[PDB]
């Protein structure tokens, strides 16, 4: 029984030795071709949402209840992280590859308010694909916390407490676990450190960190000219916190259940076996997955990253009846998000069971130094 | 006298008004046409239309500012036909201080009146109060009782010494209308008026 945690279709095992590109023959050529319409549709339907919630921010400000005001700006959150999605797909060379500078004109534009760089986004993200589900190194990614760690700012800091075990303690034990992409935001940044980078790559580096600081330095000044803080939490601030909150739950369900395993290199990690069997598939309504611009479809673009956005619904159901058992799907519930929170919190590192903070708290508690 | 010369005289009284932000009038129109502009000669009743838009269309209340503006403009946009300017209906009526009314209404009572009933906004004037400019003689029309007693009370205390100046208070409207209409020896008399603001001699 899996479908106890609302993981409705649950995947029993995968022989090793796989990669995924491997299972791209398995998709059509016809999938992997350009529709303009498709293209204008997946750019305007998000900034048609986006349009409509700004339209109404403006038509009543202050005048509007304080739930009107978080409709409104869930509807704008929602846009644009379909629009992020877009500038992801630019990111990874595959919305307009026939003309290279529009889609990183376009993918850097549409992550500028998400004071995202695309450079180091799609670096950050290949680094994620290459080492997906991979201990100790994937980083840009929900790895989880492990025992072993927690041991470590359990013992190596003295007792219970330490500045590492009340973060942990306040952030995977709360909903804001949920919005944990603002830490990983303020992770991409790479402390602005150049060293971290190949030389070769300064420029580049330093545009994409430019964009974003353009952005922050121009239009954020103009926000809070124009309206101060109620102006600025209610334009911005808060779609701000509704797409950062789109990205941790989509990062959150995509990678991380109890029947996924997270094992490092040489232990028997292996590259099928992470992909196409460590992805949970998150299902929405229909609404809700155009204006995501289908960003929960993420394992037909890890098999096949040359395969376009409006495409991937299509060949997720080619994937899905050909794999058969081997594949994850979740529907969009409460029962998945309560149980992220307050259930599966901590990875032993023994048999993939992740459990609640204290119950393992309990066991490097009472026992190691008792 | 000339329009000139009248929106000359009426130059220090200014009004406030409630207006969209493109210098519009919010124009309370209750029922069948009935717009009525309310020109407020005090800014706490402008205050409170502006709150009862608040409480009826909130979006309306965040748009309109309290605007001031002298009585000149306010007497050019009295003196014109609304049906030559296309934009009929609009009464554009005056809002007078309650706590002036009721001075008025006191000063009504001395003589003996019905004293709970005035037309229009009370204008206060002193039997005897004139003005000393460079080599005229102006006489002052107060808009405020307050700043009528001040003016009272110093010129006798200043002049020594019985010397209570009758304190007789009248109708803007109707001071207005005269000016307008007056040609003969009245012209004379009302080339000497002076327009007090309502809060002109104040605690200074
Ligand atoms: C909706 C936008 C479409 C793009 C979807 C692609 C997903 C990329 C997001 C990467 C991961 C984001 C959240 C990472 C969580 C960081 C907190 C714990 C990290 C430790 O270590």
């Amino acid at each position: 029984y899996a479908d106890e945690w609302g993981f409705s279709r649950v995947g029993a095992d995968f022989p090793p030795g796989s990669h995924p590109s491997l299972f791209s023959q398995l998709l059509p050529q016809a999938l992997f071709a350009f529709d303009a319409r498709a293209a204008v549709a997946a750019v305007a339907v998000p900034l048609a949402a986006m349009a409509a919630g700004y339209g109404w921010l403006w038509y009543m400000h202050s005048i509007a209840p304080v739930w009107q005001q978080a409709l409104c700006a869930a509807l704008i959150g929602t846009g644009y992280a379909g629009l992020f999605k877009v500038a992801h797909e630019c990111a990874m060379m595959r919305f307009i590859p026939q003309m290279p500078g529009l889609q990183a004109a376009l993918g850097t534009l549409l992550m500028a308010p998400a004071l995202y760089s695309l450079p180091s986004w799609r670096l950050h993200h290949l680094h994620h694909l290459l080492h997906t589900n991979m201990l100790w190194q994937d980083v840009w990614g929900w790895h989880p916390l492990t025992k072993v760690e927690l041991a470590d700012e359990m013992v190596r800091s003295g007792g219970s407490g330490g500045a590492a075990m009340a973060a942990a303690r306040l952030v995977l034990t709360t909903p804001i676990k949920l919005f944990a992409s603002v830490g990983h935001w303020l992770r991409s940044w790479d402390g602005l450190d150049l060293r971290h980078f190949h030389p070769a790559s300064y420029v580049e580096v330093l545009s994409g960190w430019a964009a974003p600081l353009a952005f922050a330095g121009l239009v954020l000044p103009a926000v809070v000219s124009a309206g101060g803080l109620s102006g600025f939490v209610s334009c911005y601030l808060a779609p701000w916190l509704v797409f950062h909150f789109w990205l941790s739950v989509l990062s959150l369900t995509a990678h991380t259940a109890p029947h996924i395993p997270w094992r490092a290199e040489g232990d028997g990690w292996d590259a099928g076996r992470a992909a196409v069997a460590g992805t949970v598939t998150l299902r929405l309504p229909r609404p809700l997955e155009v204006l995501l611009n289908n960003a929960n479809y993420m394992l037909p673009q890890a098999v096949a990253p040359g395969l376009p956005m409006w495409s991937a619904p299509a060949a997720y159901a080619v994937l899905a009846a050909r794999l058969g058992p081997y594949l994850t799907e979740a529907s969009m519930s409460l029962k998945l998000l309560t149980n992220h929170v307050t259930r599966w919190q901590i990875y032993d590192e023994e048999a993939h069971t992740y459990r609640p903070m204290e119950e393992v708290v309990d066991e490097i508690e009472a026992d190691l130094q008792q | 006298m000339a329009k000139d010369e009248v929106k000359a005289r009426l130059a220090p009284v200014p009004v406030y008004t409630v207006a969209n932000p493109k210098n519009e009038f919010v124009l309370v129109a209750g029922e069948n046409n009935t717009q009525l502009g309310f020109f407020f000669f005090r800014k706490e009743d402008a205050e409170a239309l502006i709150e009862k838009i608040r409480e009826e269309n909130p979006r309306l209340a965040r748009d309109s500012k309290i605007l001031r503006v002298p009585m000149d403009n306010v007497y050019e946009v009295f003196t014109t036909p609304r049906e030559q300017t296309g934009l009929q209906g609009i009464h554009f009526r005056f809002m007078p201080d309650m706590k002036q009314v009721a001075h008025a209404l006191q000063l009504y009572k001395d003589a003996g009146v019905p004293t709970r009933q005035f037309i229009g906004v009370p204008v206060f004037q002193a039997e005897g109060l004139t003005v000393t400019t460079r080599d005229m003689q102006y006489v002052p029309l107060f808009l405020c009782k307050e700043d009528l007693d001040i003016a009272v009370q110093s010129a006798y205390v200043q002049r020594n010494a019985a010397p209570l100046p009758k304190v007789e208070v009248g109708s803007f409207e109707e001071v207005v209308m005269r000016m307008t209409a007056s040609a003969g020896n009245e012209l004379a008399a009302w080339s000497q008026v002076m327009f007090v603001a309502p809060e002109l001699l104040r605690d200074s």
